[PDB]
């Protein structure tokens, strides 16, 4: 019992989406879910800071761009910003 | 009534709930903006996204059915741009890349 | 102005195998787009 | 007799083939014969770095036993984070 | 637009190139012009050793310019 | 009449040979021995699970790996092919490891 | 002439004179007292908080300081500071 | 009723009442203890304690009465614990330790 | 004599200057133009961030405060500026 979270079904489910019948095996699963849940910490902390410091109370999304711009080098920041910037601009036009 | 996914209404797949969810409750700010989940969720999985093509192709290059650990690291340190974002991280069952130097090879 | 001729010296003095990089990877900067 | 059976000279474990199996994957082709003590001592060092704080935990959640996590966060402090164990 | 490329052995040789051609495609002329490998050749011009992922505008050579080039072998 | 290969041909093959395959390189009973003896010192009458064990193992010798390549350009520079304890004693420093 | 700011430098002085009752200290040397303590100050608080969330409780207290010390602290200083800590609690623990 | 400060009831130089609002103002958890600002104004106490000394030493030994730069830097680089816990910190104005190779030096 | 891509400014007496205090003895003839290259990108890797914090604050100059954080960043700390 004493259920655990994960992200495995949400992997799989991408992966489907580029290599739509290639397999997985298990610790190549453990992997990619670590991977994820170090990547997001080494963000939001990130931008904890970047808001305690103009004394602000709330994150937003123009911090998230800009802690982006600074841990991703290069092109895949180029690439990632317009990711977000579309697939939010839609979502806030139909709630 | 006949609810809607967060991420429906985004058109993604990462559970844009579970993540609203843990920023409230990781002690980051004092209150949470809107679209942040949503900017983030979109982040993590273009990323996830990047890395697990190139691990595609790199297995069957191999000409193999599955994917396993010695592909993710053959697939990431041959491209710099993410070797970077990974230049403190360890993937155990790893191996190394194949590499010699140039001198102790014999003359010709 | 330009010392082409000492680096030349140099050249044939030192005269040493030399590594750089290989590949361009602008894959990474195209298809992850459409990925 | 229950336990603490103390051993010690565990550090020649390490057979001289298993430092020339590493070598080789490092990619060195003549070795001289003194590394085999060098080595002995530096692995000791890293490996007491760490044992350390992977107790120093353990003792604040006041248990017994070593589990996977506490050597997890240790390894992630000195800057060597290590994926695969549960992270 | 024409180059003069003068080597060791005397030999100054023209080749076919434009201001867009990298120094590894003028090195790959080389090879089919000559044989000579590219892995083992270097040229040099305005005192400075040419790199291959730059093209000859980025130098900025002019026409009937004079280059150099030395025969470095890398393995073996 | 009996075959003997040149001098140092052997390693040439060995390195190919392992710088593919992935598994481990110390038989585990006794680098776990080893393990349980360190333990001792801090607070003795310990229990692992098994899993840390290989955790550590995995750490021990990503290390020791990364360590002998620049220790590889470390004697390179010096136009030797041996290594030497002066060489690894220069890199351990450099990186501020040893500093 | 508004916006107050503040600084460790009152205490800085304060505690000197406990030692060398007869040297001074620029300006410099004091800003740069005052940056230290402000570093330290924060790691050794986010070390206790991770400290906590591991175990999933809610509250910081003593005994979180107490390890998060042995964590940052090599060796030596870290057995005076904790001895020192231990005792200036237990007299305030009395002395209400 | 009379009031009177906690560090006095501490004994100590540092200001509890700061340690403990900043503990708060900072998300570092979501309720602090009590003892604990204590404790840890106790170890900033102690630490900076001993930097001091260690500079006042060396800057007396060079016939001044206030403390500089220069000479800090010369008290951390001299006690490899605290030369440890500062590993990567830069002073400013803080020059460099005194040191030469032997094989620079002549003959004899 | 007034055309001088900054770069050139750094005199190679300077950098022989540094190497002292560095503690070298002699000195090859190209290592003026090593420090040039290197100097330059160790100091994009920060002025790049110190800009990104200024815009993110909508300000219009580059405070101490912002160095030093960049500074932070890098695994660079550095005591006295502030901060």
């Amino acid at each position: 019992k004493t259920r655990k979270e994960s992200y495995a079904i949400y992997v799989y489910k991408v992966l489907k989406q580029v290599h739509p019948d290639t397999g997985i095996s298990s610790k190549a699963m453990s992997i990619m879910n670590s991977f994820v849940n170090d990547v997001f910490e080494r963000i939001a902390g990130e931008a904890s800071r970047l808001a305690h410091y103009n004394k602000r109370s709330t994150i937003t999304s123009r911090e998230i761009q800009t802690a982006v711009r600074l841990l991703l080098p290069g092109e895949l920041a180029k690439h990632a910003v317009s990711e977000g910037t579309k697939a939010v601009t839609k979502y806030t036009s139909a709630k | 009534a006949k609810a809607k996914t967060r991420s429906s209404r985004a058109g993604l797949q990462f559970p844009v709930g579970r993540v609203h969810r843990l920023l409230r409750k990781g002690n980051y700010a004092e209150r949470v903006g809107a679209g942040a989940p949503v900017y983030l969720a979109a982040v993590l999985e273009y990323l996830t996204a990047e890395i697990l093509e190139l691990a595609g192709n790199a297995a069957r290059d191999n000409k193999k059915t599955r994917i396993i650990p010695r592909h993710l690291q053959l697939a990431v340190r041959n491209d710099e741009e993410l070797n970077k974002l990974l230049g403190r991280v360890t993937i155990a069952q790893g191996g190394v890349l194949p590499n010699i130097q140039s001198v102790l090879l014999p003359k010709c | 102005p330009w010392s082409e001729e000492r680096v030349v010296r140099k050249v044939l003095y030192l005269s040493l195998k030399e590594f750089k990089n290989s590949q361009k990877r602008q894959h990474a900067e195209g298809i992850a787009g459409s990925l | 007799k229950r336990h603490r059976k103390v051993l010690r000279d565990n550090i020649q474990g390490i057979t001289k083939p298993a430092i020339r199996r590493l070598a080789r994957r490092g990619g060195v082709k003549r070795i001289s014969g003194l590394i085999y003590e060098e080595t002995r001592g530096v692995l000791k060092v890293f490996l007491e770095n760490v044992i350390r704080d992977a107790v120093t935990y353990t003792e604040h959640a006041k248990r017994k036993t070593v589990t996977a996590m506490d050597v997890v966060y240790a390894l992630k402090r000195q800057g060597r984070t290590l994926y695969g164990f549960g992270g | 637009m024409q180059i003069f490329v003068k080597t060791l052995t005397g030999k100054t040789i023209t080749l076919e190139v434009e201001p867009s051609d990298t120094i590894e495609n003028v090195k790959a002329k080389i090879q089919d012009k000559e044989g000579i490998p590219p892995d083992q050749q270097r040229l040099i011009f305005a005192g400075k050793q040419l790199e291959d992922g730059r093209t000859l505008s980025d130098y900025n050579i002019q026409k009937e310019s004079t280059l150099h080039l030395v025969l470095r072998l890398r393995g073996c | 009449k009996p075959h003997r290969y040149r001098p140092g041909t052997v390693a040439l093959r060995e390195i190919r040979r392992y710088q593919k395959s992935t598994e481990l390189l110390i038989r585990k009973l006794p680098f776990q021995r080893l393990v349980r003896e360190i333990a001792q010192d801090f607070k003795t009458d310990l229990r692992f699970q098994s899993s840390a064990v290989m955790a550590l193992q995995e750490a021990s010798e990503a290390y020791l790996v990364g360590l002998f390549e620049d220790t590889n350009l470390c004697a390179i520079h010096a136009k030797r092919v041996t290594i030497m304890p002066k060489d690894i004693q220069l890199a351990r420093r450099i990186r501020g490891e040893r500093a």
